[PDB]
């Protein structure tokens, strides 16, 4: 890639049959102890990127772009992976090193792999082709920013083993896998689920993938999420110990932990003890913090503020991975700019808190401690009852999970799954004593000794290597649907690869956001805003946020809509500045002295003082020596002072403009300067409310300054003119 | 309620409480891991065949026929293997044939 | 006020000569110990408002609107105080109880009170009439929300005593006053400034006003704000002890303290020891925390995140007043909606942090403690040098202040003022032995004894009371300018008080905000964006934010622009609701059983499961018992199963649409349901990708469901139809 | 350099350091408070007049004339009060008259 050139998706899509992953496995960020960037030293930073976009306010500190410790996630999955690849490059420059691709709605129900590139709904259809394309693109992107990026998706559903094999082959770095999710939230048969999971997790472990669990789902389905903590702990524990015993490394087993509440609940006070208790009980495992979605609305500001609180919870405890949620998530399907907002927010808050735990600590003894112990107890109690009920399967049939109670309280409204029901019920088959599977990473009973004692540890030897050892053996399928694919899809927008239109997720989708305040009640304000938007030529108009300023005084409305036309870039008329530092330096090296006054019979003093006083950025700020004569100063007094004081410039104010006395007085200043033989060695700037710069100059003065003039404009003129004169 | 349920825990140290938490989690999942050692499913067999060099389309065909013949307990991959050695043909040729409904009488033999 | 009627600004402006303030002095919030609101208990809350607008996400918690303990400020001063009054009511409902009115630019230089209602620039021209109007409007507003509101402005400048008298008379509750501000930042003569301040502060103390000092100005003028901490401490100290010695109550003396830095600096780490050191050194005084403006850009997200970190600094230490900055402050003059954002942010974050310090504490030994000590020592040395230099005036003359060095480092670039220079130089007069002032709240030498030894304690008795005792003695002036006043401005917009248009600050100003992403480089994107706004009929278009997503891939552009047209409310077509709660309660009262299947030859199973599975809000989440028969289910088998299970409803899915088989199957279902004579007892919903609700009903089924269908839609139909049948 | 400047502060307790900080602040501002006791300014005098019940316009006129006549040291409000007494008129009348130019000879006298 070249930084000034767009990613060539058309090119990435070529020869995908020949693509092989450059890397395998998960990567953590590398701490950079006591890192110096610009003026500052950082205690909790990781290795800087080679290429990146710094925070807007970094421009005040030399454009440094410090990176925090945790892996930072962003979720990108629009239904069109070919558009998403472009957003990935954007997100990567803003610091995301974990790209999570949510699958097309209900891929969990596909009984096997799908192939090709059909359009997705609420996510991307995961297929070998799509995976290769995105992993290949990520190979280029990660080389550009100079830090490995983790590609990540979902192994959930009835075809876990199938997907796991494909992910393992194609170099997917991490994935979600939790048998409990299949059962509780997708009603997949529980026997099928847990048997499949043994194989799935074995393949993931072979591939050194990070695993994220399914616990966040209990937050979503809780009636009051501040009551679901005991169940969360059980769910975390069951998937963790099951994964460990299958053979995964603890260091790859990640708990998906979302702080349960948001304001106006006392959310830190409710969530912090849970965060502490979890990380004490699960010492040795990884924590994947994720942000709030449950208690979220259509205001991006409110979302952002809650997210910073989420980040504070991580900082006060621990996050190995910090996932993010786009602040528009409760308002619309995520837009490019809001993935970038979320990346900026996580980076900004965490760097802001750099070294916080050197200055702050938990009061682990006290109310915090009391609640932490209680939470652990309720969780142990929950486990006790599961065994008392005769094990996991019985507990599930009895509706122990997804109950709205605060355990041990049980409201009896949980989700009960049948041991003999759900998707795939009756598809479990006993292995006979001569069962055999000639492949690597197989979990269950495997009689290879019937063919050869020696090959027991390498069943794949029986066939001279499986696809895990021999990538050559993988069968690549391109497309199966002639009409529903990425090629047909690209063809539709090839016109946009000198014409441009806005977009939010897909090339040329034309969508823009409109924000306004209307001084009326909210219902009327909504329909009125729709009408204003149509009058602005927008199509497909939808109000997506409404906030009451006050019931009668007014309402804020945000709408989205499509711009039904395009702009030819060639048609644009684009025209072809001294810094404050440059101005200051020019004056420090060569002192600059001015005399200033409001002249004539004019007693208006403020305007002149406003471009002089340091308060609102007057020329004082840059070290100009100002000799101020005051107001109602006769024009000849001003000129006489300039000569006497050896001034480099005269600055005069004329506020009163009756009968053009303002221009007349400028003319008179010029004439008096000429008459006294100094006009060629002095600068003369004149300003005032009714002063047009161009007309001022015609009076003979060097520069005119009107409404809204600032010290910077004046100092710039003085610096530049003195140079032109030399 | 809770105040009575927890009675028997009150004297455990945090260390003992954690141990008890984890020892119990292990009991609960232990039978699930056993089911996994002793059984298989269409997805497992399909994923075995994927690893053996077959497509998703071919794996599906072979596993469906294997289920039809009631031979899942033998392993769908095992069937392809035995048939390959028996007829001295390659794994993929054996596998392709099976997916198209050939050599199943031999397998049953 | 009535909650649903707009403030009547014209009626407010009536009879101002007859207005007197309802009350006097500063009010603090009322603590509400262990306050229960909804499900929660709060540790650090104050009394709830009688009327308010809760956070958007409060809807999940019964719309509770918890109020934090600190007084919360918002700054409202557009130049038109008559528009601003409407904004004060909005902000009051969002929780602001401190309204700060910045003055028109350079009012510090008015050598006396001004009168009337001229248009301001960058602030409101402060006058008796304008103050009366706003204090009158706030009386109405504070009664409405049910909590007193502090009105606040500035006593700064050469006419401090004049303004102080007017403020005391008119019930202004708080004000900025700091003699160092006048000298350092406005170049007012230092002898006059300090002499005047004795009088100004004496008048403010009489009026029981809170005072805020001017130290935040030192942040702004510092080259690097993380070096200015020793100067801030000195400035705070000099004003604080001067104020106390004059006779002001320590509990009315507020330090204006802004955390010095922002990310990407390690801002908490740099700012927290300073925050701690100040509060330790200045124990007994009040802390007015204010948010970052120095290190801020045009991004509202970035501003908001930094502001949450500022708020955390307050929570970890102490803020008696928490002032706020609008997140648009670095982008444009503040809009209605961004004052409200700022109020919501402060409230949201503080509430989120409720009880924080019961679970977290400062590590007061270690690095924090060492840095705290070092900062106090630097401040001490600074004071020592001022004394060594021969005192305050000398130190200012020698440029000790506004120097860019980290004290004791001195770079020699500070602002030197002359003892005999600046505005008002030579206006100081020695008091003679017989000087007298027959008024209350006079600070200096006052020979009353020459007339009546008994009246020394109350000089106003010489004239039977001054305006501070006898308000009818106040000379009220309405207007001096016939063309530049509020009456004239109001007349200009008579038309909008059933036509409506958007505004950002002034009635019908027509401004709106447009946000978009363009897949090109920043400069081309900016100009292209401008052209899009033109085609949308927007005038006076300005680009106000630009953010790089990636140099080549795209740019975020935000623009403001004016709509040239209005809308008549009367011409709007406005049409004239069942919750999750009701739906669920409905089903738990009367159990609802359904049979579901994908019918015909159709194997597509996902869609039907999407509206059943709890994962994405399927009807499972509402307690509906579902008997699922899988796919390729012949219709009769479905109908037969409906009867053999005594079901309340049939839900069929038809995805394959080729040859209208989906509609054909719906018809079949109806007929079979009819021909078995149960059509009037059972409910029948059918769904599919190509299903149109309308066309489905034409087949004889009860409801059709197409793309985007959710469980909520389905359960809603089921409860409402069931209700209908009986 | 800071390390050398600070040497004499090193063994002070926090309490000593804090009291010393405030002790110096108080030494610094004392001369400035003394100035406020013993002197006046045009804004202070206008503020006295405002409190005696004159408008901003009337106050400016009276103080400008006070300064003209060299009488600031007596107090502009005092001047208004003294004239009102000698002429047996209201404070308001004496002030309005002075603000228009009457009684200044008498005042001087
Ligand atoms: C407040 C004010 C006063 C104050 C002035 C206080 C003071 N110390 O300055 C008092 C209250 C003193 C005053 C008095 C009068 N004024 Co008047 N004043 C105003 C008012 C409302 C504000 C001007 C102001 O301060 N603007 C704020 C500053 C920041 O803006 P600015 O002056 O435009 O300066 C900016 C630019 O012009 C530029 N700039 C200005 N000067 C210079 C110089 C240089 C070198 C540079 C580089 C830039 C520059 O930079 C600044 C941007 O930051 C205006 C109305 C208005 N809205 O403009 C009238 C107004 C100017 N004054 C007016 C009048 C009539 C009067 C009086 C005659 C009224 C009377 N008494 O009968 C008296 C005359 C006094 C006299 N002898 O001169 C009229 C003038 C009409 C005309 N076309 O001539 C105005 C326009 C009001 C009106 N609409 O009639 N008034
Ligand atoms: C992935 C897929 C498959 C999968 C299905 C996997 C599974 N277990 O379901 C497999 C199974 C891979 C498949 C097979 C075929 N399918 Co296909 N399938 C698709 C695809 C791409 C996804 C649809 C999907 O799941 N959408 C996501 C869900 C959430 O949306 P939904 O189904 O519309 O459901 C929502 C609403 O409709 C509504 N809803 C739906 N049903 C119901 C019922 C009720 C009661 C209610 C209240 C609501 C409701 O709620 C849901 C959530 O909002 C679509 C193309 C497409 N984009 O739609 C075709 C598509 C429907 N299938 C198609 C074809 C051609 C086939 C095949 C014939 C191809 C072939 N092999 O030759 C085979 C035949 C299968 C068969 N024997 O029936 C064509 C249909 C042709 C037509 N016009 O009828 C489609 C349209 C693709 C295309 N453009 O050609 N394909
Ligand atoms: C509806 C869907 O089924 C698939 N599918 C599987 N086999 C074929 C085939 N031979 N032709 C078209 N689509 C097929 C696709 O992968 C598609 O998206
Ligand atoms: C320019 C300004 O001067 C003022 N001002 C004071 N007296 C008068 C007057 N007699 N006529 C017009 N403006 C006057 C206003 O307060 C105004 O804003
Ligand atoms: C939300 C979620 C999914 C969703 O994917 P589907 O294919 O639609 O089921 C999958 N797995 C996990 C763990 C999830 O949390
Ligand atoms: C910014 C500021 C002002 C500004 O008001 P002006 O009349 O323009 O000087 C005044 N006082 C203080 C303390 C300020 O911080």
């Amino acid at each position: 890639l070249r930084v000034n050139e767009k990613l060539d998706v058309e090119n990435i899509l070529k020869d995908l049959d020949k693509y092989t992953p450059k890397r395998r496995g998960w990567t953590w960020r590398q701490p950079a102890e006591n890192l110096q960037m610009g003026p500052f030293i950082y205690k909790d930073a990781s290795t800087p990127l080679e290429n990146s976009v710094a925070l807007p306010s970094a421009k005040y500190f030399g454009d440094i772009d410090p990176q925090p410790l945790p892996v930072i996630t962003t979720e990108i999955a629009s239904g069109r992976f070919e558009d998403d690849i472009r957003r990935m490059r954007m997100a990567a420059w803003h610091g995301a090193d974990h790209i999570m691709v949510i699958r097309t709605a209900g891929q969990s129900h596909y009984d096997g792999l799908i192939e090709g590139t059909p359009q997705g709904i609420g996510g991307v259809p995961i297929t070998r082709k799509q995976v290769r394309a995105q992993r290949k693109a990520l190979d280029l992107i990660e080389e550009e920013v100079g830090r490995p990026i983790n590609y990540h998706s979902y192994v959930s559903g009835v075809a876990g083993p199938d997907i796991a094999v494909m992910f393992a082959e194609e170099g997917v770095n991490g994935a979600h896998q939790d048998p409990q999710y299949n059962v509780l939230y997708r009603n997949i048969n529980m026997i099928r689920s847990f048997i499949d999971a043994c194989e799935s997790k074995t393949i993931m472990a072979w591939a050194d993938m990070a695993q994220i669990d399914g616990a966040h789902n209990a937050n979503a389905t809780a009636r009051e999420a501040w009551k679901v903590m005991p169940e969360l702990m059980v769910q975390h524990a069951l998937n963790s110990i099951f994964s460990l015993k299958v053979g995964m490394k603890k260091s790859n087993i990640c708990l998906s932990t979302v702080p349960p509440t948001a304001p106006p609940a006392p959310s830190m006070y409710l969530d912090l003890p849970y965060a502490v208790a979890l990380r004490e009980m699960f010492e040795g495992y990884r924590m994947r913090a994720q942000m709030n979605t449950k208690y979220m609305e259509a205001s991006t500001r409110e979302a952002t503020v809650t997210h910073v609180l989420n980040l504070l919870i991580s900082k006060l405890t621990r996050a190995d991975i910090q996932s993010t949620i786009t602040p528009d998530e409760g308002r619309n399907v995520p837009w490019h700019i809001y993935n970038i907002e979320a990346c900026d927010t996580a980076k900004q808050a965490l760097i802001g808190m750099d070294g916080l735990m050197d200055m702050v600590q938990l009061k682990r003894e006290g109310v915090l401690g009391d609640t932490v112990r209680e939470l652990k107890e309720r969780a142990v109690l929950f486990m006790e009852e599961i065994i008392e009920a005769g094990g996991y399967f019985n507990a599930v049939e009895q509706g122990f999970f997804v109950d709205s109670g605060y355990y041990p309280e049980r409201n009896g409204d949980g989700i009960a799954r049948q041991i003999n029901g759900g998707i795939g019920a009756g598809t479990v088959f006993e292995r006979d004593e001569d069962y055999m599977a000639p492949v690597t990473a197989h979990f269950g009973y495997n009689n290879v000794k019937q063919y050869d004692e020696a090959l027991v540890s390498e069943p794949s030897k029986l066939i001279d290597g499986c696809t895990l050892e021999v990538p050559e053996k993988i069968v690549y399928i391109d497309e199966l649907d002639e009409n529903d694919n990425v090629n047909v899809r690209m063809e539709e927008t090839k016109e946009f690869r000198s014409m441009i239109k806005p977009e939010v997720e897909w090339q040329a989708d034309g969508t823009v956001l409109l924000t306004m305040f209307l001084p009326t009640s909210k219902r009327v304000a909504e329909f009125a805003a729709i009408e204003f938007a149509k009058k602005m030529n927008l199509e497909e108009v939808e109000v997506i946020n409404r906030e009451v300023m006050q019931e009668a005084e007014g309402t804020r409305i945000e709408l989205k809509g499509r711009v039904p036309f395009s702009i030819d870039i060639n048609s644009l008329v684009i025209p072809p500045i001294l810094s404050e530092d440059e101005i200051r330096e020019d004056i420090e090296k060569t002192p600059l002295k001015i005399v200033a006054a409001t002249v004539g019979e004019d007693e208006h003093s403020v305007g002149l003082r406003e471009v002089i006083d340091i308060k609102h950025g007057g020329i004082e700020k840059y070290g100009v020596e100002v000799h101020y004569l005051g107001t109602s100063v006769p024009v000849e007094k001003l000129v006489d002072a300039a000569i006497e004081l050896k001034a480099d410039a005269i600055l005069a104010s004329t506020i009163i403009s009756h009968d053009d006395i303002h221009y007349k007085n400028m003319k008179r200043i010029h004439e008096l300067a000429v008459e006294k033989g100094i006009r060629d060695k002095i600068m003369i700037g004149c300003g005032g409310t009714q002063v047009t710069p161009e007309v001022a100059v015609k009076q003979g003065v060097d520069a005119g300054f009107g409404r809204g003039s600032k010290g910077i404009h004046v100092a710039t003129f003085l610096v530049k003119k003195r140079r032109e004169m030399r | 309620d809770f105040q009575q349920r927890r009675a028997h825990l009150a004297n455990l140290s945090d260390e003992e409480l954690q141990t008890r938490f984890w020892e119990m989690a292990e009991k609960i999942v232990d039978p699930l891991l056993d089911l996994g050692k002793k059984n298989t499913t269409p997805s497992i067999e399909r994923s075995v065949l994927l690893r053996m060099g077959f497509s998703s389309l071919e794996a599906k065909a072979i596993v469906d026929k294997t289920m039809d013949r009631g031979l899942m307990g033998k392993g769908a991959g095992h069937i392809v293997y035995k048939i390959a050695k028996e007829k001295n043909i390659s794994v993929r040729e054996a596998g392709l044939a099976l997916s198209e409904g050939k050599y199943w009488d031999d397998a049953i033999q």
